């Protein structure tokens, strides 16, 4: 057990991207979104 | 003071509605990513994100990709231009390679934050608004950035570099001009936001699951 | 401060100072002002009719 | 049935559920200030213009979008309303121009008449004033920004009625500007009446531009025959 | 034995958030290890109504500043289904001065945010969560993604969510550069793709929130707690501070201090003991102490005088007319020139106001310059009864409550260093003729 160690050094390697790229993997384990019914309040 | 920045446009060769730009296939996949988010009729929620993504992708926001992506999201352009007007972090006008934005609020002021300030602008030769001519460096004041306790700090193009000292920051731009990066963080042997010296709390060894659970659990 | 006979003013540059709000002939108690106005050649306010009556003023 | 019983300065009215505060002083025939509120537009809720007290409430409600509710007693004359029209109204003066006899919209304020009518008579801003560039939206409507309160009616008018949405807010804060952001003319047929509903000489008409004063005019009620519809 | 009287001393197995420091593994494996995701199908199965009971007795208030009771406000939308989605919305905005907690929460102990996600969405009867974090804050944001990732991949959220039938969905979206955000209504027309600006209340997030559907904003403090308290119980919770001011709270203490830091702490611990003991105490000693903004910029000033024996409480501090806020104490030494301090603060709620309502849009900028006046010294005595009654035509006057927090120091400065600015105006007068 050490508590003197800084771990969280995870994020010196993150791109431009990263947080998209999170995203798009992310993207498959959604549920199906709700829909209002309508394509836009526009329409 | 005084923003500085105009909040209409104008024409220009360099910025006009023919300016190319256009989405890689990359971002398009992540556009669809960031559409499916939100639910069905209200995708002009997705404004604010892809937005940001063609920033990420041309370094600022010329008119030809509000254009873009109102025209991708459906959206009336002047909603998209209502958007990128409103919001700080939205470059309508060309910035350098490295956005060093500094803060100098009061939390960050009263930690010596103009010395920082004008370590910098020695470093660079410009002052708190323009560009240098090589195009790697703009320089801007903008108010607190979330890390007042690790104050002095700067941000450049999402590193927080804090506890700063002149020396350091001249330092890390010297880093950033070389063709490294610099390890984000505090800059004084801290790398948290814990006391300077001490650790007054947070020492013991972290409870194993279930200490504390109650009755009926 | 005596009241005599009326006269419209110029800027020092030359420029006219009446920009025909028409607020001395919605004040004139004899109906003495007449003003009819335009926008001049140049964007200006001013008058292109300007009549005192000078049997109805009252001074 | 269904109305609820509210008390405007402590009188009686029966209203419908969801009627505003401002619908039921309008029911015994008060007034209520205003600047954002059109009740043919979507309630905006920014002016703060129509700001009054409710009974044993600390808090001033926007009497343009708050429901009443039964039982409430409105006090549309207390000292708490007076006072936060003097404030509202010294905060719309502020950083207005000092335009008046150069504004079309002269005799025709509503700032100007709510001003004397509910606001204070001196001005305590010692200050530079801003100014913001004019704007070009077409040889119809004749636009001077620096008058404007941003009461945003032209942006909801144009989104709502005239189906149109090329106007829009700039900016933010003291900053914010009602405009296009580019070059862009805004054309339709019913694109005048912006005219009508901008309380101020921000919105004007240029074909009309400096040729009168509303209280010279006569006024005849007359029928349009450049259509069908009269 | 009850009703304690000296608060403040709390040790490391009564933290919520032991991992606040970042010394430990931040991923799934550590927190789990800490206690994290541990039954949580358990306080699923209990119902919402089992949760909300707890969140109740917990004596919870809201982390965000406000301090309103969470339990009730949770407590509204247990509504049966109209046919609208329902949404949690958690605030990652931050936008205080002062304030640090939710950036370290949420680098560091993310799994506890999605947590109290999963528990709180429950506890509403909501479909997901949206987390709206700070556009600054991208590697933190980064973080929170890997951890809903990999809460993803072992099944604590999505379809079924656990051994447990309940459908949940976390999703992160990032703002762009804008303090006005941090407000709930403000939040909510931000996640739609419009400008940051508040609605007018009524309608409440609990009747017509985000997308129109019923929601409900709580800050990632808030939401945090909320699995600890059901695993531990409200009774434990609220057995730290005074009545009506229970558990324990987060503290940035920066400024004039030897080592500023953010620890976690009971409620009432008194403000001198938090600072002398966890920052270290006031660069030159105490005595060299100025002033104290104790709850963020938008809480006013208090000085020494009320500092050496203030609770860091709700009800306390407003006994002392300041308030809790977002518990972000801001220290300045005798050193320090408060009237600068109070203008740069006027100067940043300048640049912060949304300009939607007239008070706050016009009044604000005024402020502005007159602060900024002030602070050379051009003005006159007179005008500082004229900026008072300025400050009092913008508070409760607003839509949103942006121009009472740039009202409220204005008025602490005005209360307790008036002759502070009647000196340096005399000096200019003087030094000017
Ligand atoms: N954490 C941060 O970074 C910042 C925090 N703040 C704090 O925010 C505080 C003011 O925020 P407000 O939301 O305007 O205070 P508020 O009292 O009006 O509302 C607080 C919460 O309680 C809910 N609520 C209140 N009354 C309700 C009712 N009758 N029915 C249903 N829900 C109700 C509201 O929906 C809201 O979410 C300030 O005291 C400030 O200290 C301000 C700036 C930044
Ligand atoms: C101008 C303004 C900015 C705010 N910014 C934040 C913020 O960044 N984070 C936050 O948690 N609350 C912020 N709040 C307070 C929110 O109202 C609060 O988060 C919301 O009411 C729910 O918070 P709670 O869970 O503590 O009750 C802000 C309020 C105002 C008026
Ligand atoms: S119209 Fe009459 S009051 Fe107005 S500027 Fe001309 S002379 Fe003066
Ligand atoms: S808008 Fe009204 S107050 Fe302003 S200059 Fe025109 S008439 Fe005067
Ligand atoms: S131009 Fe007129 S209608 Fe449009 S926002 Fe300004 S004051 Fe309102
Ligand atoms: S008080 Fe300020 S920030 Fe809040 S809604 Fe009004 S103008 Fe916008
Ligand atoms: S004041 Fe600088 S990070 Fe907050
Ligand atoms: S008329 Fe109600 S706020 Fe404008
Ligand atoms: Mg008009």
């Amino acid at each position: 057990f050490d508590n003197s160690t800084y771990r969280n050094l995870q994020h010196h390697e993150y791109s431009t991207y990263t947080f998209l790229d999170l995203n798009v993997e992310l993207s498959k384990f959604r549920m199906p979104q709700p829909s209002s019914g309508r394509q836009s309040p526009r329409h | 003071g005084a923003g500085g920045a105009l909040f209409v446009h104008r024409d220009t060769p360099e910025n006009n509605p023919d300016t190319p730009f256009d989405f890689t296939p990359e971002n398009y996949k992540r556009i669809e990513a960031i559409v499916k988010n939100y639910p069905e009729g209200h995708k002009a929620a997705a404004v604010l994100p892809v937005l940001d993504l063609a920033q990420r992708q041309n370094g600022w926001l010329p008119i030809s990709a509000m254009n873009k992506v109102a025209e991708i999201l459906q959206v009336p352009p002047m909603r998209v231009y209502e958007v990128a007007t409103f919001y700080t972090m939205y470059n309508r006008k060309p910035v350098g390679k490295y956005h060093i934005q500094v803060c100098t609020t009061t939390p960050c002021m009263l930690r010596n934050s103009d010395s920082i300030l004008e370590a910098i602008q020695k470093k660079l030769g410009i002052k708190v608004g323009e560009t240098t001519p090589d195009k790697l460096f703009t320089l801007i004041e903008v108010e607190c950035l979330g890390a007042c306790v690790n104050a002095p700090m700067v941000q450049i193009n999402d590193n927080y570099y804090e506890d700063l000292t002149p020396k350091d920051i001249e330092e890390i731009i010297d880093e950033l001009k070389a063709g490294k990066i610099p390890k984000p963080g505090p800059r004084s042997g801290r790398f948290s936001c814990e006391p300077a010296g001490g650790l007054t709390s947070l020492t013991e060894p972290p409870k194993g699951p279930g200490f504390g659970v109650q009755a009926g659990l | 401060r005596f009241r005599g006979e009326h006269a419209l003013r110029r800027y020092p540059s030359g420029e006219e100072r009446c920009i025909a709000c028409k607020l001395c002939e919605a004040v004139c108690p004899a109906q003495a002002i007449t003003i009819e106005a335009e926008p001049r050649a140049d964007g200006s306010r001013r008058t292109t009719r300007y009549d005192i009556d000078m049997t109805k003023c009252i001074y | 049935s269904n109305l609820i019983e509210v008390f405007v300065d402590g009188q009686s009215v029966m209203v419908e559920p969801g009627t505003t505060v401002l619908q039921a002083c309008e029911k015994v025939g008060m007034q209520i200030p205003r600047f954002c509120y059109h009740e043919r537009l979507s309630v905006a809720g920014n002016c703060r213009m129509c700001l009054v007290e409710i009974e044993k409430a600390p808090k001033v409600v926007a009497a343009c979008a708050m429901p009443v509710m039964k039982g409430w007693n409105i006090l549309t004359n207390s000292e708490k309303s007076k006072k936060a029209r003097e404030g509202v109204m010294e905060f719309l003066l502020a950083n207005h121009p000092l335009d008046c006899p150069i504004c079309d919209q002269g005799g025709e304020c509503d700032l100007q008449d709510q001003s004397m009518m509910f606001g204070s008579d001196r001005s305590r801003f010692l200050e530079g004033k801003r100014a913001v560039e004019d704007k070009n939206i077409g040889p119809l409507v004749k636009t001077i920004m620096t008058r404007c309160i941003q009461c945003t009616r032209c942006i909801r008018f144009a989104s709502e009625i005239a189906g149109v949405d090329d106007l829009g807010t700039t900016g933010r804060g003291n900053d914010m500007q009602v405009g296009t952001y580019i070059e862009k003319m805004f054309m339709s047929e019913l694109s005048g009446n912006i005219i009508d509903i901008c309380p101020v000489g921000a919105l004007t008409s240029k074909p009309y531009a400096f040729t009168a004063r509303p209280w010279e005019t006569r006024k005849t009620e007359s029928i349009d025959v450049m259509d069908a519809v009269g | 034995a009850p009703k304690k009287t000296s608060f403040g001393s709390l040790k490391d197995e009564d933290r919520i958030f032991t991992n606040l420091y970042g010394r430990h593994d931040w991923r799934l494996k550590g927190a789990q290890s800490r206690g994290d995701w541990y039954k949580t199908k358990e306080i699923l199965l209990k119902g919402p109504d089992w949760i909300l009971g707890e969140v109740k007795t917990s004596g919870l208030r809201g982390r965000g500043g406000a301090g309103f009771p969470t339990g009730l406000k949770w407590s509204f939308m247990n509504k049966p289904s109209d046919g609208r989605p329902k949404y949690l919305v958690v605030n990652a905005d931050e936008g205080e001065p002062g304030t640090c907690k939710d950036r370290e929460i949420i680098r560091h102990d993310p799994h506890k945010l999605v947590e109290g996600c999963l528990v709180g969405g429950r506890a509403m009867g909501a479909r997901a969560a949206y987390i709206y974090i700070r556009g600054e804050f991208y590697n933190e944001a980064s973080n929170l993604q890997v951890a809903i990732r990999e809460a993803y991949e072992a099944g604590l959220i999505g379809k079924n969510a656990c051994g447990s039938g309940y459908d949940f969905d976390v999703f992160v979206v990032r703002g762009a550069g804008a303090y006005i955000c941090g407000e709930e209504t403000a939040l909510i027309e931000s996640i739609e793709g419009k400008q940051g600006k508040p609605r007018l209340k009524p309608p409440f997030p609990a009747d017509v929130g985000v997308f129109g559907c019923p929601t409900t904003v709580a800050n990632v403090e808030t939401v945090a707690v909320s699995p600890t308290i059901c695993r531990r119980g409200g009774a434990w919770f609220a057995s730290f501070g005074r009545e009506r001011n229970s558990g324990t709270k987060l503290f940035n203490i920066s400024g004039h201090v030897n080592h500023p830091c953010t620890v976690e702490e009971e409620m009432s611990v008194p403000l001198k003991e938090l600072i002398e003991k966890h920052a270290g105490g006031v660069i030159g000693g105490w005595d060299n102490l100025l002033a104290v903004i104790p709850g963020g910029s938008s809480t006013p000033l208090i000085p020494k005088s009320v500092c050496e024996t203030v609770l860091m409480d709700f009800d306390a501090l407003v006994q002392a007319q300041t308030g809790l806020g977002t518990a972000a104490v801001i220290v300045m030494d005798r050193s320090t020139d408060i009237v600068k301090a109070i203008a740069r603060l006027i100067e940043f709620y300048k640049h912060e106001s949304c300009g939607q309502c007239t008070p706050c849009r016009e009044g604000v900028d005024w402020m502005n310059k007159v602060m900024a006046r002030f602070v050379k010294g051009d003005a006159r005595p007179a005008e500082i009864d004229s900026l008072w009654e300025i400050s009092k035509q913008i508070e409760g006057h607003t839509i949103c409550a942006l121009g009472d927090g740039a009202a409220w120091p204005v008025q602490g400065l005005i209360r307790h260093f008036r002759p502070e600015l009647e000196e340096r105006m005399q000096q200019f007068a003087l030094q000017h003729q």
